RNA sequence: UUCAUAAUAACUUUUCGAAUCGCAUGGCCUUGUGCUGGCGAUGGUUCAUUCAAAUUUCUGCCCUAUCAACUUUCGAUGGUAGGAUAGUGGCCUACCAUGGUUUCAACGGGUAACGGGGAAUAAGGGUUCGAUUCCGGAGAGGGAGCCUGAGAAACGGCUACCA
RNA sequence: UAUCUGGUUGAUCCUGCCAGUAGUCAUAUGCUUGUCUCAAAGAUUAAGCCAUGCAUGUCUAAGUAUAAGCAAUUUAUACAGUGAAACUGCGAAUGGCUCAUUAAAUCAGUUAUCGUUUAUUUGAUAGUUCCUUUACUACAUGGAUAUCUGUGGUAAUUCUAGAG
């Protein structure tokens, strides 16, 4: 029917960030689109990667369906991906957690409010409870 | 009154407005090189103050509540080695590795022991530390009156070719 | 501040705007080959007098000499696969006639109405920008394409869609379900 | 304005980057060092734009960081260095060394360097001249100073580097019919034999210099660097060898050579 | 070249010449805990180089004679000496000379003038525009003065006066 | 991608101007406005004024640690795991904005510094500190100051005074 025709070009292979980085042409013939986890599924059994290892991004199709160009890495192993990857790609696959953090301009007020004060914060809220009475 | 601290050195029991480096107190600087006018009273007393420090040194008769019977002991204590030589007073021949005030704080049910951070010995890793820049201090000294000597020689074999060349017509 | 990302007013009017056999002019070009505004004219008319004054600019030298003999080969070769110059006139001085006429009957527009496939030649103009034909193994929607000459061989229905057979037409899911009710 | 410049903008960039004008305001600055801003190479550009071992400069610092990069045999974790000409750039992983030289177009090329060769670094001078415990010295301009040269090793003239060590190996003098490679803007990356040295009082001395082909040129003497006595060049370089084609030339060789 | 550099003579409120730090725990026994030694960090001297920095050479600006003289008491032009500066210097000071520029537009005024790269126009020659993505220069309400610092006459530094 | 027409006349040919004509990463506005890529955007007038928030801070095996901090457990009988705070270091002179000045000034190319400073940069490198030479700190000199412990002020403030 289709096949997701999967192929993999200009594989530059990676001593020193422990990887295959590469271009995946990919192909739809009359499915349309290919999406990543259907992906990194083909990059597993052809590279004898793993998904986990995988790391693929950018794509966007050409026109017509008919092509989508990625730009798939292949870690030498899991533990190598982890530590040399961008938090977000983590993220994408499922492997890392996504990082629960504050809002930036909270971030920022958080930082300034704490520039305003001087040395530790148990001083100040012992003056701010005798002045209660105040 | 208002509150500008009575700084000293500087007579009058009146406001005054004055220029104040890093150097002395009266300004804690936020740039590292700056002088700033902070305004700051002057040492003598008079009728606008609400408060005068007054160091209790000699003691008198009539103890009061917590100040002169209760007893806070101190925080900090001895971190260079040359302090903990003054203040038990041991001299050198006692050795190391103790005289510290380690403290047994509990989580809740696990109880275990802190420790400081002490500087300065003569410790193995020191002394061969000094020693290893010792011998870089010697060897690159050979080195180069190896080097120096080995074109001492090849400047005197140059200077032969000259005289050989030279002496013709 | 990276860079302003250059452009150009690319396709440029005319000095007068009611040259009335101009007018006409334009409008037997826009007529037969099914061009929507002036702009279609003018976008070729500019485009094509960009060449003609790099021709000129190169024909007030001696060719013989260098870049006359180069640049002056580069910008036919470059024509020659645009397929707007024969193969018999590869001389320079006949790029200086080439003409607004010789430019469109070389767009995908109209390489679809001479190969065929539309009938009547516009309609092709309404397949083009309805995601059919399709030069390489790729949907074109731009009627103004400027086909290769090489590659007008390979100008065919889209793999995708209908008349290439995959999907025939969106009023049969309409009558497949009507019919299928009756 | 008040003192020295901390960033260099991306059309700022000096031309042989070959930096991108879009997909960044900024280009890397290249730090201060032995090459000259415009006639360096940072380290971003050598190992991103160019070879690719990193997809962005994020991948090229953790590069730097582990640590296999090996700048003329000491490490750097600096992500603009100024590697400039000559500068044996060795990645112990993969074992891909590269000495950097001109491609002929003037744009540095990446040049697959030997175990082996990449060892030496060739290097100009300069100085001559003397320093305290009248130490004679020599300098040069690809870089370092080098203690108790030669006598006779002059001035525009090569010396081989040890590199590893830092001393000298050997030089080559200074003087007509000797193989001299090209660092000036127009003839930058050229490669020819020297012909003449019009000496001039004050206003920088010239060289004619033809190539295999035997087209004369000229240069200064500051962007001359020689590689050479004629036939056997010190380093290996690259495809092309320093001729310079002409335009048509190079158009013949592309529409010529077609191998699918 | 009065250069690099080397000498003879000294000084000097005598600078610098590591009372500094993290990993590694090897080598000889005069069997002490002896003497010894690796991989690094920072620091520190002038010479180099780089990032630069100040000057400075030449040539080049928009309009105005309804600006033909201007500068030189209160540095103008030159000189000698110092003073200062990182350093050159009328940069400053003393004493001396009377220069200096000008119809090949000095000086003055104007500019709804930041300079250049460029922009639009588009046969050729041109005109007008350039506050504005790059490069210089300035400015941080004005005008001053300065601390720290390699680098500031900083202003997301300070001192002041005006607004 | 060198292009001209209408207008003084009773009409003519000129001088001539006005008017049109085309274009402006040239401003404005008037309608109208479905999509794709791209994308300037308080310069012009006031270099006029500014609430609020933000835009510069930074620690590693590796300068200073008895936080009466967190650790907690199978290196501490001087120290060694993390580390708030603080001093030291370095940075804050970069970037950003703007165009008021400014007309041989700036600025462009061109030289020059044999006329200078240059943290950083990567290259270089200091047996001579001794002061008569028969018993001398060197296997390590001194007391401070901060953060801290509290003692506080104020109507206010990224104000900090005293002691340990
Ligand atoms: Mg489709
Ligand atoms: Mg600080
Ligand atoms: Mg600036
Ligand atoms: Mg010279
Ligand atoms: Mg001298
Ligand atoms: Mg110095
Ligand atoms: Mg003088
Ligand atoms: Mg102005
Ligand atoms: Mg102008
Ligand atoms: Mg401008
Ligand atoms: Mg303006
Ligand atoms: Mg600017
Ligand atoms: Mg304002
Ligand atoms: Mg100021
Ligand atoms: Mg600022
Ligand atoms: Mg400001
Ligand atoms: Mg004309
Ligand atoms: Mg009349
Ligand atoms: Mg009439
Ligand atoms: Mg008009
Ligand atoms: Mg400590």
């Amino acid at each position: 029917s289709d096949a997701i025709t999967i192929r993999t070009r200009k594989v530059i292979s990676n001593p020193l960030l422990a990887r295959k980085q590469f271009v995946v042409d990919v192909l739809h013939p009359n499915r349309a689109n290919v999406s990543k986890d259907e992906l990194r599924e083909k990059l597993a059994e052809a590279y004898k990667a793993e998904k986990d290892a995988v790391s693929v991004f950018g794509f966007r199709t050409q026109y017509g369906g008919g092509k989508s160009t990625g730009f798939g890495l292949v870690y030498n192993s899991v533990a190598d991906a982890k530590k040399f990857e961008p938090a977000y790609r983590l993220v994408r696959y499922g492997l890392a957690e996504k990082v629960e953090k504050a809002s930036r301009q909270q971030r920022k007020q958080r930082k300034n409010r704490g520039k305003k004060i001087f040395g530790t914060g148990k001083s100040i809220a012992k003056k701010a409870a005798r002045r209660n009475a105040d | 009154k208002q509150g500008f601290p009575m700084k000293q050195g500087v007579l009058l029991p009146t406001r005054v407005k004055l220029l104040l480096a890093k150097g002395h107190s009266c300004y804690r600087p936020r740039r590292n090189g700056e002088r700033k006018r902070k305004s700051v009273r002057g040492a003598i007393v008079g009728p606008d103050l609400a408060v005068l420090a007054l160091i209790i040194t000699k003691k008198g008769e009539q103890e009061i509540e917590g100040i002169t019977n209760d007893t806070v002991p101190k925080r900090l204590g001895p971190k260079r080695a040359n302090n903990i030589r003054k203040f038990f007073g041991l001299t050198k021949e006692d050795d190391v590795r103790d005289y510290v005030i380690r403290r047994e704080v509990t989580k809740g049910d696990k109880s275990y022991t802190k420790a400081p951070k002490i500087q300065r010995l003569v410790t193995p890793q020191r002394l061969q530390r000094k020693r290893q820049q010792k011998s870089l201090k010697i060897k690159n000294a050979q080195a180069q009156r190896e080097a120096a000597a080995e074109y001492a020689q090849l400047l005197a074999k140059r200077l032969s070719e000259r005289k050989a060349e030279k002496a013709e017509v | 501040p990276r860079a302003p990302r250059t452009y150009s007013k690319t396709y440029s009017t005319p000095k007068r705007p009611y040259e009335s056999a101009r007018l006409d002019a334009e409008l037997k070009l826009a007529g037969e080959y099914g061009l929507k505004n002036k702009r279609e004219i003018y976008r070729i008319s500019f485009q094509l007098s960009k060449i003609r004054r790099a021709a000129r600019d190169l024909l007030t030298r001696d060719e013989k000499d260098p870049k006359r003999l180069f640049e002056g080969n580069a910008l036919i070769r470059r024509l020659v696969r645009i397929g707007v110059l024969s193969e018999d006139k590869k001389k320079l001085d006949y790029v200086l006639a080439l003409k607004v006429e010789d430019f469109l009957e070389r767009r995908l527009q109209t390489q679809v109405y001479k190969l065929g496939l539309a009938k009547s030649v516009h309609h092709a103009r309404v397949l083009i920008s309805q995601r059919h034909i399709a030069v390489g193994k790729q949907i074109v929607n731009i009627p103004s394409f400027m086909v290769r000459l090489e590659s007008e061989k390979h100008i065919d229905f889209a793999r995708t869609s209908p008349f290439g057979g995959a999907r025939p037409g969106r009023v049969a899911r309409k009558r497949a379900a009507a019919a299928g009710g009756e | 304005a008040r003192g020295p410049k901390k960033h260099l903008k991306r059309l700022a960039a000096p031309h042989h980057w070959m930096l991108d004008k879009l997909s960044g305001c900024y280009a890397p600055r290249p730090s201060a060092g032995p090459h000259k801003l415009r006639e360096s190479l940072p380290l971003i550009v050598f190992l991103r734009n160019r070879l690719k071992y990193a997809l962005n400069g994020r991948e090229v610092k953790a590069i730097l960081m582990q640590r296999h990069v090996k700048v003329d045999g000491k490490v750097r974790t600096d992500t603009t260095f100024p590697a400039g000409f000559m500068d044996v750039i060795t990645l112990e992983a993969t074992n891909e060394n590269f000495r950097l030289v001109y491609d002929v177009k003037g744009r540095f090329a990446v040049h697959r360097i030997t175990d082996e060769e990449a060892s030496y670094k060739l290097a100009k001078v300069k100085k001559v001249q003397l320093g305290k415990k009248g130490i004679p010295y020599v300098v040069t301009h690809d870089g370092r100073t080098i203690r108790y040269p030669d006598p006779n090793i002059k001035v525009n003239d090569t010396v081989k580097v040890d590199l590893a060590t830092g001393t000298i190996t050997d030089f080559i003098k200074f003087d007509t019919g000797k193989l001299v490679y090209v660092t000036g803007g127009r003839n930058l990356g050229r490669v020819g034999t020297i012909v003449h040295r019009e000496r001039h009082e004050g206003g920088f001395d010239l060289v004619h210099i033809k190539d295999s082909l035997e087209n004369t040129f000229v240069t200064r003497l500051n962007n001359v660097f020689v590689i050479g006595e004629p036939g056997r060049p010190w380093i290996s370089l690259p495809k092309g060898k320093g001729i310079k084609l002409t335009i048509s030339e190079e158009r013949d060789r592309r529409r010529a050579q077609h191998g699918l």
